[PDB]
Parts: C-alpha cells; structure tokens; sequence
C-alpha cells in the first residue's frame, strides 16, 4: 503492498 | 457580507476561488454559510501532526487512531527524510484553520479534522478493516490518498476484512446513512496503469477522484478507467501552481502534489455538502457528485455523452467538482430510494478470446422483480478469464443507450499469465440511463502476438432504482  | 480568509497563502490557493474559472468554487459555497461546523473528517493515512499551528484548532481525536502502533495518538514518527509528511499535508487541504495568520485554509476550514496513523508500517488487511471501521457514527467522511502499487502490472483490492468495513461502513455507519469513503484515483499513469485494477477506486463503495492541472489538461501522473467518478485540481508541469497546505515539523508547503492532493480537496467539498444537509445517504452524495461536476474547460480526447445527455470522461469523471452547486442542490435534495441489485449470469458457456471476442445480451434488468432497474447507478462486468499475457487486453462494455465504457486499456508492463478471477470492473459512465436492452462486451487482443485465453463467467451486475429520473440534459 500500500503506497502513498 | 461574507469575508474572505486573510491567511497569508490564501492569495496563493488558486484552486479554491478565482476570476478566471479554473476553480472548484469554493467560495460561493462559503458565501452559502457553509464552511464544514460539525462535519468531521478523517485522512486515513501516515498520521497528522495534532499541533500544527493550521491544524490544532480543528483537531478530533475522536476521528484519530495510531493502528500501526495501536494506540490513540496518530503523531507522525519524524525522520530524517520527512517519509511521514503526507497525512498532514493532506488534512490541510480539508481543514486548515482560516484567519489565523498561518498558511493557508481547508477547504472545510471549520470543520473537525483526524488522521489514522496506518501506512507507516507493514498494512494488513486488518490494518485496513481498523482504519475505514474507526468511530463510524462519529467520523462522517474517510480520506485514502494511498493504494496497490501503480506500477501498471498489479491486479489488487481489499481482502476480506477490508470488504467487510466498506460493507458496514456504508450500511450501519453515520446512524445508517453510510459512510462517505474518498478515494484518490492513483499515481500510475507513467506506467499506463488502469484505475479500474485498483479494487479500492474500482469500489462503488468509494467515491473515486482523478486530478486536473491548473491549464485543464490531464496531468502526466493520471490513471484513466471506467470507475472514476469525478475530479479536482492538483498540480502539472513546472509552469502550473500546486496545492497549499500543511506540511510535517509546523511547516507551510505550496507544492503538494499528484494524485494524493485531489481526494482531500473532494472531502472538503463534501464536507460542506454534508453541512448543508446532515441527512445524506453516501449513494445521495454521488448522484450530487454526478449532477454538479462540470466538464468545460477539462482537455480530454475521450469525452463522450451518456445516455442521459451527461459529458463524461475515463480521465475525469463527469468533472470538476463544484462546492457551489453541491451545496445548493443538497439542501432541498430528496433521499433516493433504497438500493436494487439485478444479477445477470451472461454466458451459456465458456468462449475462447483469440484476436476478439464480443458477447452481446438482451438483458431485462429483473423486469417483474423487486429489484428491477429502471434508473442505473453503477454497473459491474465481473469477469472470470485466462489470458497468457494480461496487459495485451483491452475490454469495453456498451450500455443499451449506446455508452462506450472502457473497462480495461492496455497495461504494457502486464505480463502477468494469471488472468483475471471475477474481478468486478465497475463504471459509472451510465449512471441514471435505462439498462434494459442489449449489452455488449468486447474483449480484444491489442497487440501482434498469438495470444490466447478463454473467459469462463461474465456476470453484469446492476446497481439503482426505478423511480426518481430528471429530465435527461
Ligand atoms: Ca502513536
Ligand atoms: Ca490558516
Ligand atoms: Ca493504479
Ligand atoms: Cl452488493
Ligand atoms: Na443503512
Ligand atoms: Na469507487
Ligand atoms: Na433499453
């Protein structure tokens, strides 16, 4: 996997 | 008569008001009355800095959570790289305090702000579940400027837990209303990723928002897919201003930027929109969202007209959002009835892809039933398929009043063998349109290579009412  | 902000860098938020047009008109709603008093907001994120000088006034740490550490205070841990500034610069963008010298405002600027501390550490799906489940009858709108890797070859969406928070956050969540889920749309668009791979904007659940530049034009970092459902301004190119905000360590920052400025600023909007009326249902809040957003001025080539008469593009939505037009409409709007689910298995038996398939079907969207669809909401094609090389596909669904949904583009860095395993791609190009009457899937092979595969189940899933329709536009 969870990316900004 | 109403005033203004006075904030140092409210000149600089060309995004919020304007002579020229190229706004989301802010201001008007402001002038209304509304400014976001009693509506809370919490930005799901890397935490948020409760002592900001912009932010402490409108700080709730009754919409705030530390889930990676499990414990109520969402600080951000401050490092050296300053990794843990994005969920602060994002909660200014929805309610940095107005007339207080410092930065610039939110866009709900009087409204409660939290923040969820759950991306700085490794993001289970219980992570998640915990964070879109945080004090549901106390938190009325979620902002998630994060999502699946946009590297254009992953296929990805919530787990089980996750599911099963959206499920009950819009069923039981704001005392049965529904909680309102702000999704930005992604980074990927270097990549040619497709925003309908991302199960999180793909959602009906979510209201998903892409990014315009100041000069109206797609913005390099855009992913375009069927599930968006509108857009606000973010930045561009070098020439083109960015978003004002608050930034780590009690900072002002003018160059917030990409697809992560874009939701905030719609969960301010929407913010001020619930103020105008509290009584909103989170399917309410979209049927505003496509009946105000405006499409002029927005560059696209794929800008087509719905069967309703409404503009639409896979880049934008329907359109900027408009604060203005959103509240106005609120106030006197009418609850839509309750939500219909028509449930149509397509295929008779499996059909090999090749170089082109198309599978067309006379649907009678429950005609007779309960649930029988007259006025459409979202639509789902769930798809099961084998395909040797996944990103050679382009699928498109074609509703009965003729609109061209693109399901899925290209992916050049695709190669995945692994297909796709009933992953429901969702538009929203035919929301209000009648879906009686012929659908049409196309699914083709857009490169030169021997490709093959054969899709096993295509279930259309239809989403709305019958009754409630306006004039077409
Ligand atoms: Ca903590
Ligand atoms: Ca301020
Ligand atoms: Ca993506
Ligand atoms: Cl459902
Ligand atoms: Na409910
Ligand atoms: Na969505
Ligand atoms: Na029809």
């Amino acid at each position: 996997x969870x990316v900004x | 008569v109403y005033q203004e902000p006075t904030d140092p860098k409210f000149p600089q938020q060309w995004y919020l008001s304007g002579v020229t047009q190229r706004d989301l008109n802010v201001k008007a709603a402001w002038a209304q009355g509304y400014t976001g008093h009693g509506i809370v907001v919490s930005i799901l994120d890397d935490g948020i800095e409760k002592n900001h000088p912009d932010l402490a006034g409108n700080y709730d740490p009754g919409a705030s959570f530390d889930v990676n550490d499990q414990d109520p205070d969402p600080q951000p841990r401050y490092t050296q790289m300053n990794d843990n500034r994005h969920g602060t610069r994002c909660a200014g963008e929805v309610a940095a305090v107005a007339n207080n010298g410092v930065c610039g405002v939110g866009v709900a600027y009087n409204a409660r702000i939290g923040g969820v501390r759950m991306l700085d550490g490794e993001v289970t799906d219980a992570v998640e579940a915990r964070s879109l489940g945080l004090n549901p009858n106390h938190i009325h709108i979620y902002s998630a400027s994060w999502g699946p890797e946009d590297d254009g070859k992953t296929v990805d969406g919530p787990a089980r837990l996750a599911e099963e928070a959206f499920f009950r956050g819009v069923s039981q969540g704001r005392g049965g209303l529904g909680s309102i889920f702000v999704w930005a749309s992604g980074n990927g668009g270097r990549e040619h990723d497709s925003c309908n791979c991302d199960g999180y904007t793909n959602s009906i659940y979510t209201l998903s928002i892409s990014s315009a530049t100041q000069f109206g034009n797609v913005p390099w970092y855009s992913e375009a897919c069927s599930s968006t459902l509108a857009t606000t301004y973010s930045s561009g190119n070098q020439n083109e201003k960015q978003i004002v905000t608050t930034d780590l360590r009690q900072k002002c920052t003018e160059s917030h930027t990409g697809t992560s400025a874009s939701a905030p600023l719609a969960a301010g909007i929407i913010a001020l929109t619930l103020e105008a009326n509290k009584n909103l249902t989170w399917r309410d809040m979209q049927h505003l969202v496509v009946q105000t957003s405006k499409p002029a001025h927005l560059n696209a080539n794929d800008w087509a007209t719905n069967g309703v008469g409404r503009k639409v593009s896979h880049s934008y939505g329907y359109g900027l959002l408009d604060a203005g037009a959103m509240v106005a409409l609120a106030q006197n709007w009418t609850t839509v009835a309750p939500q219909r689910k028509c449930i149509i298995d397509i295929l008779t038996e499996p059909k090999d892809i090749g170089k082109r398939l198309e599978v067309r079907k006379t649907v009678t969207a429950c005609l007779g039933e309960p649930n029988h669809i007259t006025r459409l909401e979202h639509a789902q094609a769930r798809l099961t398929l084998s395909y040797n090389r996944r990103g050679d596909l382009a699928i498109h669904l074609v509703s009965p009043m003729g609109t061209r949904s693109t399901l899925l583009a290209a992916r050049p860095h695709d190669y995945s063998a692994d297909g796709f395993n009933d992953w429901a791609f969702m538009t929203t190009h035919s929301w209000d349109e009648d879906p009686s009457g012929e659908w049409v899937l196309e699914i083709e092979n857009t490169s030169e290579a021997n490709n093959y595969g054969t899709l096993t189940k295509f279930t259309l899933v239809l989403y709305g009412t019958a009754s409630g329709s306006l004039v077409p536009r």
